[PDB]
């Protein structure tokens, strides 16, 4: 059970959400995140990938 | 199932970077606003045609 | 029998220990670590800041405290009165916007 | 007699995973690797943190 936690905090990290309110570029890592993701999105739409 | 997460992350580059965000955020803040831009980019180049 | 159970059940443990292992190292590279530790020492300064704010607000409390219960009724009354002298105020500040 | 055999091959790989398991704490000391700075360590001190923002409030 211990090793199944260990590959899960491998899988997930959760250490990347313990800072909610530095900010750089003007902006927090989860607005990063999320331009990011909204960026991912759109490129897999306009690449037609059928994943 | 550890087989199974370590072909994903070999098989997607985007989710690779992803997982790396964080560190560019704390270390370059040029890099992390290059990597995101470049994503960016891509996507906004297509009103020329 | 006996002697190959036991092999077997050592066996086990040290691949499933090992693959644990090897999870560690790919989580923990060497530039992960450098921000986790940034991360640690920031959350370190502000457990260590917010602990001292709590240590001389509870101080300063009990010296009020220790002046007994006629003491915060006056302090109830007094409160209730600085309220409505704050909404009176108020109310006279928008009447007198209204002239061109 | 199976069991014997199966047995040598069991040992062997016994050792494989001794070797494995020595050079895997090797780099994760090598990269400077504490147990406060783990997910779980790391986690459990954000959530210390806003308990103490709440009682201080």
């Amino acid at each position: 059970k211990e090793v199944q936690a260990t590959v899960m905090d491998w899988w997930e990290q959760p250490v990347q959400l313990c800072l909610p309110s530095e900010e750089r570029g003007g902006l927090t890592l989860r607005q990063w995140r999320e331009r990011w993701t909204v960026a991912v999105t759109a490129l897999q739409r306009a690449t037609g990938s059928r994943s | 199932d550890l087989q199974l997460k370590r072909k994903m992350l070999e098989s997607n580059k985007l989710q690779q970077i992803e997982k790396q965000l964080y560190v560019y955020f704390f270390q370059n803040e040029e890099q992390l606003k290059s990597i995101v831009g470049k994503l960016e980019a891509q996507t906004g180049g297509g009103s020329s045609a | 029998n006996a002697e190959y159970l036991e092999a077997k059940s050592n066996a086990l443990f040290l691949k499933l220990r090992m693959e644990e292992l090897q999870v560690l190292t790919d989580c923990y590279t060497p530039e992960k670590v450098l921000v986790h530790r940034q991360i640690r020492d920031t959350l370190e300064a502000g457990v260590k800041k917010e602990k001292q704010e709590l240590s001389t607000s509870r101080q300063i409390l009990s010296s009020y405290e220790f002046l007994g219960p006629e003491f915060e009724g006056l302090v109830q009354e007094y409160t209730r009165l600085k309220d409505k002298i704050k909404d009176n105020r108020w109310m006279l500040q928008e009447l007198s916007k209204s002239l061109p | 007699e199976i069991r014997s055999q199966n047995m040598k091959k069991l040992k062997d790989k016994s050792e494989e995973y001794k070797y494995k398991i020595h050079a895997a704490k090797d780099q994760l000391s090598s990269a400077g690797m504490e147990e406060p700075l783990t997910h779980r360590s790391l986690v459990s001190l954000s959530e210390t943190l806003t308990e103490l923002k709440a009682q201080s409030m």
